[PDB]
């Protein structure tokens, strides 16, 4: 990347490691997990790191296990503002034939619904875990070979491990490394025109297939042409200097100007596209400090404080109820509060003096002496002290 | 015909290309006209709070003018003088009223002294320009086709679909105004019903009926004669439109303002004529003829002599020179 | 109410079965393999289990089409993508697996198209390795290079220099013509075809080069290698994201640092990381000019290209049109614009889509100066839209391995029984060719090659300079 | 430099008669302003305006080559399926004819 390293060093990509020997980095070829992505209006990312766009309005497939049928995901797209070139995600559906052949549904809030029934988070069934992440975004986790992310305002993600190498089929592609074949319709052939690919994965015949995917909706709104230039010109400004050498910014710029001109309110459309870039800069290792009173600093409530890189393990009061559980989580970004304070259910965070217990689900108050005939139990400071 | 006409007359009122009126008290910029498949231009109108301010023409991507009653026209953000002719857009003043011509791009805008946006547009965009002045078709009932493309029954949410926002200001759904007329009814409906009625009774208006129908014009006035206190002049805005609408159809009317007790505002030295030539023979002018075969246009102009010189009428003897 | 049509049945939600996959899960041909959502059915009418809906017609069988380019295809109908056929044997086309001939390019002054297909930006000024074979653990047969001068900002400047090193040879080209500095041993595979605008240039069974006499470099490889190369164009493996594998054997992300690894002179200038922006030097803060170039670059989306817009995405070739001509100060020669569309038109032709987009107000390309030497004006030359590149001549009478189907440019056409010779600009009868047929067998027009090096005893040599019916004697080793 | 074609080897006859210093200052004035992109006509037209004036004084000139303002004439010999090709771009032919 335009800088020198001595011999014997071992830098590590996200995927694997490489070592310098005789001016020749040696490298492994072991697979590493893919990430389909939906965000903004209609901007997709395949598992093979392709980018494209398809502004269709129907229930489309997004991913599916295709040699066996361990799961299947289904997006649902709608027009999302006055323009025709603004088609955001409303809701995604998930399906697990391995458990009841149930039907999960992520909704336009941070809500979820199993078989029509709304559900409080968390939802530890046998395999799949669903819990909040920052208390503003859901995170499904089936097994250890699957993750998800929030579909409230449309930033769906996935995480597939290499056990699904090349054995899926959908809009997100084969998960085979090859970036080119990803426009392969279900009828088994690589299509060049994207307008044929997306409409080949629709689920309802009554839906209108489109004929042209426009690239410059700023024409239909000439007022935003100026603002879309200076706004996402910070994407190349040296604020993001640290991750030009991590991931190509040119599309994350290309997908701004299609959003800021198209959507109803360009304020947050701007500041939900910049974060699309920082989130991928951080997924490789580079964190950036790009928040200002002008550049969309979020307003953590009075109980919480803004924070750049923090630990969502010692935050929730449920943690003290189940401290033994592992938290193999990263150094995330969001609204936390200082270490002396832990999170309460009611939006404020509190010391561990009045941090309740969650024994058997039951939310006991900080002082609740508690016993059947044969056991003896009490909640002291967050942990549930049982005896016999 | 081979042309069209839109008009935003008085306060909050609208007249599309096809005889369809309504009211709208907007809050921000809105798209008047322009293509829908592809836009070589876009005429735009800004509303401060219900009341209107500016006409704007954005010529694709690169050029922008923001004229208004203030007359302090600007290009981008740099205030320019007037007249002005860049990029094939002559920005002139005709009959004491301001004009914006785009004959290459097929439109002619203008404003009057009071503030009444008008848009003349060719026949090239028949079944094209979809916006706030509606499509240029023959029909008049189907000319609410939203930015999605949806025939709507409300003349209000339609105009809110065709909103357009800036970084300087993002704008929201405006609200319909809560009419205070509903309680202060009194005598105002019994004595002032006549000024809306004289569109139908007086002979000078009793002859456009085979060409147009005053039934909407009288319908839209009766709701605005009630907020203004103590004045018959509140009828002449809705009436003044009806004059021009019949004029555009190929059948002009004459001298109607003689007894109407309302003349449209103009600066000193001039008052409202009807059908004055646009090629006003002025003072510092070359005596040439039979090139101005243009159609005849309404607007205030000087007396018989009293030639024009820099926005005023002055007698022919006192024509200056220049160096 | 409405009693629905005979071939399909009205369905009803049962009160017990949550899985009322009824009207909401309306199976058409698109959604059959797919999986569908359903809360509960509706009061609709619905095709039977072994039948579906098809454009308001409940088509009986599972024979419904196999859509490509949003167009119908009956079962058994075939298509041609690249070098492969492919037929929907059922609902899914199964395609062949004959990998096709890849193709680099140098679109404009500073861009590069890899084999697997990857446009990227690299303004350099030193000499660079376009592609080679000496890569890691291989012999190192051919070492095509490229060298630019004054080309970091595209302009009327930036004359290229190309030095290609195969079979121990050194043939190179710049300033319109090719130049041999060291002839290679096996002259047999060598071949040069100055047909039209181009210099088609074979070098073997699995190699070829093209040059538009101005800037374009489009080397063409065969199935033989399949990951035996590296350089700027990448590795030729099918995988498209590993075409940034620098010489130090790792993938980069910023291609300006990629090509800096591949320069020859390791002490000349590494190029400078430019601040990215959608407007180059001149178009920067000159919004007016940007829109006259933007519009004029929308010829790449015009009525005449509508066939090729479907196949070959123009969004790559567009971004170059706006990048070059901003930088380039076209004054007398508008070639930094006219050359980018021909680089799109040719790629449209390789997919079988001829185009005639070139008129008199727009990049004329006359051909009339050639029908000039002769006092008589026979004028057999013509700017033919896209004519074959591999035709027959007095110099090359035989049919050659033809890597390029057709090409734009000025081409001769006179009535039959007259074959072309380049030295005499006019066409001419067959017999006027300096052709050679010694002891019967049909071959070239007297190539300058020493046949039969294998066997001394069988050393029965027969050269032919122009016509001579001659056979030389072999010098014995003893 | 590119406007010094108005002082080139081929114009040396006309440089003696018709002063090129006027027609030069226009060449530099237009093409600075003009953003020639696809059509280099705001340059190619100024020299023809000098070449014609050279011809009126009896000095034909052929200054127009293939890398420089080509002016083909081949689209006209097109409608006829037969290609007679009787049309030609040449120097300076009689402006008047029958
Ligand atoms: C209106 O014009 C005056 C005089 O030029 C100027 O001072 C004022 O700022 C203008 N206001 C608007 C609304 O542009
Ligand atoms: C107007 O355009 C619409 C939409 O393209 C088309 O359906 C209709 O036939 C057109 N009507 C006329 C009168 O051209
Ligand atoms: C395609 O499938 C058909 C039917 O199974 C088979 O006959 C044919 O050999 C296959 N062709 C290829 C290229 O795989
Ligand atoms: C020239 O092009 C025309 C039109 O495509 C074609 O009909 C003709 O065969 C071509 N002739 C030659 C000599 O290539
Ligand atoms: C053919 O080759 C012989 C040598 O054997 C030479 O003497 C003769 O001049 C050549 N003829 C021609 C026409 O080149
Ligand atoms: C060019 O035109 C001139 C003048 O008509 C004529 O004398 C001459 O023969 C022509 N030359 C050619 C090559 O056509
Ligand atoms: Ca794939
Ligand atoms: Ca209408
Ligand atoms: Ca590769
Ligand atoms: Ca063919
Ligand atoms: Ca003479």
């Amino acid at each position: 990347s335009g800088k020198r390293y001595p011999p014997g060093t071992s830098l590590s990509r996200d995927c694997n490691t490489c070592i310098c020997r005789n001016s020749q980095w040696i490298c492994s070829n072991e697979e590493c997990p893919g990430e389909c992505l939906v965000t903004g209006q209609s901007h997709f990312k395949s598992f093979d790191n392709r980018y494209f766009t398809f502004s269709g309005i129907c229930q489309y497939l997004l991913a599916r296990d295709c040699q066996d049928h361990s799961f299947s995901i289904v997006i649902e797209t709608v027009q999302c503002a006055d323009d025709r070139d603004a088609v955001c995600t409303r809701s995604v559906t998930v399906r697990l034939p391995g458990l009841h052949n149930s039907l999960v549904k992520l909704k336009h809030g941070a809500g979820v619904a199993m078989d029509g029934q709304d559900v409080q988070l968390p939802l530890l069934k046998g395999d799949l875990r669903i819990q909040h992440t920052v208390t503003a975004s859901v995170r499904l986790s089936y097994g250890e070979d699957l993750q998800m992310d929030w579909d409230g305002r449309g930033r769906l993600l996935v995480k597939l491990s290499p056990v699904y190498a090349g054995k899926t089929c959908g809009l997100c592609g084969n998960y085979n490394g090859n970036q080119g074949d990803d426009f392969l319709t279900p009828s088994g052939l690589a299509e060049p025109r994207v307008e044929d690919f997306g409409n080949a994965w629709k689920l309802h015949g009554d839906c209108q297939d489109l004929q042209k995917q426009h690239s410059d909706p700023c024409a239909l709104n000439p007022r935003m042409t100026r603002f879309s230039e200076e706004a996402c010109a910070v994407l190349t400004s040296p604020t993001f200097e640290a991750c030009h050498r991590a991931v190509s910014p040119l599309p994350y710029l290309r997908n701004c100007r299609y959003d800021v001109c198209s959507c109803s309110d360009g304020r947050e459309c701007l500041c939900g596209a910049l974060a699309s870039y920082a989130a991928a800069c951080a997924g490789r290792g580079v964190r950036v400090a790009w928040r200002e009173p002008g550049r969309c600093e979020l307003n953590c409530p009075k109980g919480q404080v803004y924070l750049q890189c923090g630990t969502p393990c010692n935050l929730t009061c449920r943690s003290l109820s189940y401290p033994d559980e592992e938290c193999n989580e990263a150094c995330l970004e969001g609204c936390f509060c200082p270490p002396g304070l832990y999170m309460d259910e009611r939006g404020d965070c509190v010391p561990k003096a009045q941090c309740p217990c969650y024994y058997d689900g039951e939310i006991f108050q900080p002082e609740d002496i508690f016993s059947d005939h044969h056991t003896m139990c009490y909640c002291e400071d967050g942990f549930m002290h049982c005896t016999m | 015909s081979s042309t069209a006409r839109c008009s935003l007359f008085g306060s909050d009122f609208v007249n599309t290309f096809d005889g369809s009126m309504y009211s709208f008290a907007g809050y921000c910029s809105y798209l008047l006209a322009g293509g829908c498949q592809k836009r070589s231009f876009s005429i735009i109108g800004d509303f401060q709070n219900g009341k209107r301010v500016s006409l704007s023409v954005y010529l694709g991507e690169f050029f922008d003018i923001h004229l208004f009653v203030n007359g302090t026209v600007t290009q981008g953000d740099q205030r320019v003088s007037m007249p002005y002719a860049s990029k094939g857009l002559y920005l002139e003043t005709e009959a004491g009223y301001y004009k914006l011509s785009g004959e290459a791009y097929g439109f002619v805008a203008r404003i009057d002294g009071s503030g009444n946006f008008q848009v003349l547009l060719s026949d090239r965009y028949f079944n094209k320009t979809c916006g706030l002045c509606g499509n240029f078709n023959i029909f008049a009932e189907d000319d609410f086709m939203t930015q999605e493309g949806t025939l709507t029954s409300d003349p209000y949410d339609f105009a809110n679909s065709w909103a357009l926002s800036s970084g300087e200001q993002w704008c929201e759904r405006a609200s319909p105004p809560s009419s205070s007329c509903n309680i202060s009814s009194g005598e105002m409906q019994k004595g002032l019903w006549e000024q809306c009625q004289l569109l139908k009774s007086t002979s000078v208006f009793a002859r456009c009926h085979p060409l147009v129908d005053p039934e909407p014009f009288v319908a839209l006035c009766e709701k605005t004669l009630c907020e203004c206190a103590g004045g018959l002049e509140c009828a002449c805005p809705a009436l003044l439109e009806y004059a021009r609408t019949c004029a555009q159809e190929g059948m002009v009317l004459y001298g109607w303002t003689d007894h109407s007790a309302c003349s449209p505002v103009c600066p000193a030295g001039m008052e409202y004529r009807q059908c004055v030539s646009p090629c006003a023979r002025t003072c510092q002018s070359l005596h040439i003829n039979e090139m101005c075969q243009e159609r005849c246009v309404d607007g205030c102009s000087c007396p018989e002599g009293q030639l024009l010189d820099e926005g005023l009428c002055v007698e022919s003897t006192e024509c200056p020179c220049v160096h | 109410s409405l009693s629905c049509r005979p071939p399909m049945v009205k369905l009803v939600c049962p009160a017990d079965n949550l899985r009322a996959e009824g009207l909401e899960c309306t199976k058409t041909c698109q959604n059959y393999d797919l999986e569908c959502m359903s809360m509960g059915c509706v009061s609709g009418c619905l095709c039977p289990p072994g039948m579906v809906r098809h454009e308001n017609r409940c088509v009986a069988l599972e024979r419904c089409p196999c859509f490509h380019q949003g167009k119908e295809y009956a079962p058994g109908e075939t298509v041609k993508i690249g070098c492969n056929t492919c037929v929907c044997q059922d609902r899914k086309w199964n395609c062949t697996d004959h990998v096709c001939d890849a193709t680099c390019s140098t679109i404009g002054m500073a861009h590069y198209l890899t084999f697997d297909g990857l446009k990227y930006l690299f303004p350099g000024e030193c000499q660079y390795v376009l592609v080679q074979d000496y890569c890691g653990s291989n012999p190192g047969t051919f070492r095509i290079l490229v060298g630019n001068k004054g080309c970091s900002h595209p302009s009327v400047k930036c004359k290229k220099r190309v030095t290609i090193l195969v079979e121990g040879g050194e043939i190179e080209l710049f300033d319109g013509e090719v130049n041999v500095k060291r002839p290679m041993k096996d002259e047999t595979h060598f071949e040069v075809v100055e047909s039209g605008r181009y210099i088609i240039l074979l070098l073997g069974k699995a190699l070829s080069v093209v040059w538009d006499r101005h800037l374009s470099i489009s080397v063409v490889l065969k199935q033989t290698y399949q990951e035996k190369v590296c350089g700027l164009c990448g590795n030729f493996d099918g995988i498209q994201n590993n075409d940034l594998t620098s010489s130090n054997l790792q993938v980069e992300e910023d291609p300006v640092d990629f090509g800096n690894s591949w320069k020859v002179s390791s002490q000349c200038a590494d190029t400078r990381k430019v601040p990215l922006d959608s407007s180059p030097a001149t178009c920067h803060n000159n919004i007016m000019k940007q829109t006259m170039v933007d519009s004029s670059c929308r010829i790449l989306t015009s009525d005449v290209f509508q066939d090729c817009n479907k196949l070959v995405d123009p969004e790559p070739y567009l971004d170059v049109c706006i990048y070059d001509t901003c930088s380039c100060e076209s004054i007398g020669d508008c070639a930094c614009f006219c050359d980018t569309i021909a680089a799109y038109a040719h790629v449209c032709a390789q997919h079988g889509k001829v185009v005639t987009w070139r008129t008199a107000t727009l990049c004329p390309q006359s051909c009339e100066e050639r029908n000039l030497m002769e006092n008589g004006y026979e004028c057999m030359w013509r700017y033919n839209s896209c004519a074959p590149a591999c035709q027959v001549t007095c110099q090359h009478p035989e049919p050659l391995a033809c890597p390029v189907q057709c090409v734009e440019g000025c081409h001769a056409h006179c009535p039959p029984g007259k074959i072309l010779d380049e030295l005499l600009q006019t066409c001419v009868d067959p017999e006027d060719c300096p052709v050679c047929e010694v002891a019967g067998r049909r071959f070239a027009s007297g190539k300058k090659v020493t046949l039969n090096p294998s066997d001394p005893e069988h050393c029965q040599i027969c050269h032919c300079d122009v016509v001579n019916l001659t056979c030389e004697a072999c010098q014995e080793p003893g």
